[PDB]
């Protein structure tokens, strides 16, 4: 549910954890 | 044969303990290492039947393929386990990380590789803590694997397993001598993975067997890694850490109100001043030795703000709800800095809320200053570009006016993120060499809406002198997707996506405008595509003519007097007269064909298919060449 304009992104928050078994 | 095995690869899956009998008995010798060892995708997963087996939960199928005989399993495959791929999976990794106990201690006592590392040098250990339990874990490390291997972007066991809510894990993993202070290849330590998801425990049982406090490799403390995800009870606890000193202690908390100024999943407005006032009452405890806040300047995004450094401006803003994002939002910036990689998140957020609330000017103000804080952070950024393209398209389709600096700010932005794609795009070979090329291929989409709008929007003669000026640069550099488009045929071509948002509303391809504006700019009028189709093949193959027939006839007049040839032709040596599909397209073009004897001999040469090469100028070589 991307349409509205609030943000596609959760919170990133990937930034210091890669998160594993996500690629 | 194929169909055999097949066949029982299916059934690996299902039940035929007892039915797959009359497939093995009187068979063959000879296909034992096809049979047991066939290493199919059923969708796409490079596996065997055992692997299938312990990845969907069988170790009754494990039994059936060791009844009577014995399976090497210790393969290598990319499975694609539920929510996402994983490269150089084996049957042990598949058993633990699909939380099947029994499997994997059928596979340990069978005879498998404990230390079975993947293509991302990933233990069956982290995979199995990744959905961790204690039972599963106990043999685990009880088979003399060691929970100190690093990862390919190393994290830990541990590092996962407080990230993932795993209490027990962790817990059996610290009390058998791990590594407290593992360093992450980002610099994070465990805790800020275990401040991160907000799990009090696991912080409580880190911060019990010493885990210490120390700065992450982004320049921020775990303290303030747990007051920059809105959570409140770690905080609580990382400040009572009994080692804090006071300064850490306000900015921590002036931190915590700024996340609960501006976050979805937890927004509150009362909490956040609560807790602004708190760092401001708790800040001048003392009267003397006054903690007075060091301000950056004001920055027009957020209004005009200057933070608060006094409890009375504090109180004023009290009751004033955006005041209170506007003062959020700056106190967040002032501490986490403009080169964090999570401080534009909560920017763009309330732009977002900005533009719900019809307000699109402040909207347009704080998404540049989120663009540019990504920008020189140096990030992917299409999806912000798209965002812009969105909200400057619902800007026009509301009648309202663009300003013509904010476009002009974000084509900049857009032309400069283009050049460091088409870099990415030249440096990666084949590890993410698709996802680069489709962020290249959206953003010069997006780069596109961007101009469609412009053309739209009333600008003054410096206002559109410097948007040409954009649309010169990004020319100059020729931008080309996948099959060849260049930044022409995708404004020419009909078939150019379209996003489903309000860019609808305005953004609609082919668009007259964009193609007068490109070729008014300088664009390569005679440029093609891997397909070999020019811009007028393009467009002469557009199946509207008659819907927008004032767009085509100001497209093809454009086409036409830039310069481009209507003669030349494409890899399958096709003239755009045979390509026009079209009626109404074929009298436009032919009505603006200009005659000219050096295509018809260009042409007659091609037909007979008389031997050219090393026998006519060059440029009329390759003049031939497309004719």
């Amino acid at each position: 549910t991307k349409y509205t304009f609030f943000p596609p992104k959760k919170s990133h928050g990937s930034c210091a954890p890669p998160v594993s078994r996500a690629g | 044969m194929e169909g055999l095995a097949g066949y029982v690869y299916k059934a690996a899956s299902e039940g035929k303990v007892l039915t797959l009998a009359a497939l093995l008995l009187n068979r063959s010798e000879s296909d034992i290492r096809y049979l047991l060892g066939y290493v199919s995708q059923q969708g796409g997963q490079r596996s065997t039947p055992l692997i299938i087996a312990a990845r969907n939960g069988h170790a009754k199928v494990v039994r059936l393929l060791l009844e009577h005989y014995r399976v090497q399993t210790q393969q290598t495959g990319t499975v694609r386990f539920d929510g996402y791929v994983i490269d150089g999976a084996t049957a042990l990794w598949c058993a633990a990380g699909a939380g099947h106990f029994e499997v994997v201690k059928l596979l340990v006592s069978h005879g498998a590789n404990v230390n079975h590392t993947t293509v991302t040098n990933s233990t069956p250990l982290r995979a199995a803590c990744f959905d961790g339990r204690l039972d599963i874990v106990k043999y685990l490390v009880e088979n003399n694997a060691n929970i100190s291997i690093a990862n390919k972007y190393d994290n830990t066991c541990l590092m996962i397993a407080a990230y993932k809510g795993h209490t027990d894990v962790v817990r059996y993993l610290l009390e058998q001598r791990a590594d407290p202070n593992a360093k992450a290849h980002c610099g994070a330590t465990a805790l800020h993975f275990a401040a991160e998801a907000g799990h009090i425990d696991i912080v409580k049982e880190l911060i019990k067997w010493r885990a210490a406090i120390v700065v992450n490799g982004h320049g921020m403390t775990p303290l303030k890694v747990a007051a920059e995800s809105c959570k409140a009870d770690v905080v609580e606890l990382l400040l009572s850490h009994a080692d804090c000193d006071r300064r850490s202690r306000i900015e921590a908390l002036e931190l915590l109100g700024a996340s609960f100024a501006n976050d979805r999943e937890n927004y509150d407005i009362i909490k956040t001043y609560h807790y602004l006032y708190l760092a401001m009452l708790e800040r001048f405890q003392d009267g003397d030795n006054i903690l007075e806040k060091e301000v950056l300047p004001p920055i027009h995004a957020y209004g005009n703000r200057t933070e608060c450094r006094n409890p009375q401006e504090l109180e004023s803003i009290r009751q004033d709800r955006d005041a209170l994002h506007m003062e959020g939002l700056i106190v967040r910036e002032r501490i986490l800095g403009a080169d964090n990689i999570d401080v534009s998140h909560p920017i763009i957020y309330r732009g977002a809320v900005y533009a719900d609330n019809m307000e699109f000017e402040q909207c347009i103000k704080l998404w540049l200053h989120a663009l540019h804080l990504r920008q020189k952070g140096n990030r992917n950024t299409h999806k912000d570009l798209l965002r812009f393209a969105q909200v400057f398209s619902q800007m026009i389709h509301l009648n309202e006016t663009v300003k013509a600096p904010d476009i002009e700010c974000v084509l900049r932005c857009s032309v400069l993120e283009i050049e460091q794609s088409m870099n990415r795009v030249k440096n990666i070979s084949d590890a993410d060499v698709h996802n680069a090329m489709d962020n290249y291929e959206c953003n010069l989409y997006t780069f596109l809406y961007l101009v469609c709008i412009s053309t739209k929007t009333q600008c003054s003669e410096e206002d559109q002198c410097k948007i040409n000026k954009q649309i010169y640069n990004l020319i100059h550099l020729d931008p080309r997707t996948r099959e060849g488009f260049t930044l022409l045929h995708l404004a020419v071509n009909s078939n150019t996506p379209v996003d489903d948002f309000h860019t609808n509303d305005v953004c609609s391809f082919p668009n007259a405008l964009v193609t007068k504006l490109l070729l008014d700019c300088g664009a390569e009028v005679n440029a093609v595509d891997n397909e070999g189709n020019s811009a007028l093949h393009i467009i002469v193959q557009y199946n509207r003519p008659i819907s927008d027939f004032l767009t085509l006839h100001s497209i093809i007049i454009s086409l036409v007097e830039a310069g481009a040839h209507t003669d030349m032709t494409n890899k399958q040596n096709k003239t755009p007269l045979d390509k026009s599909t079209t009626g109404v397209s074929e009298i436009l073009l032919k009505t603006q064909m200009k005659m000219s004897l050096k295509c018809l001999a260009a042409r007659a040469v091609r037909a007979n298919d008389i031997n050219y090469q090393d026998q006519i100028p060059r440029t009329l070589e390759e003049f031939v060449g497309f004719h």
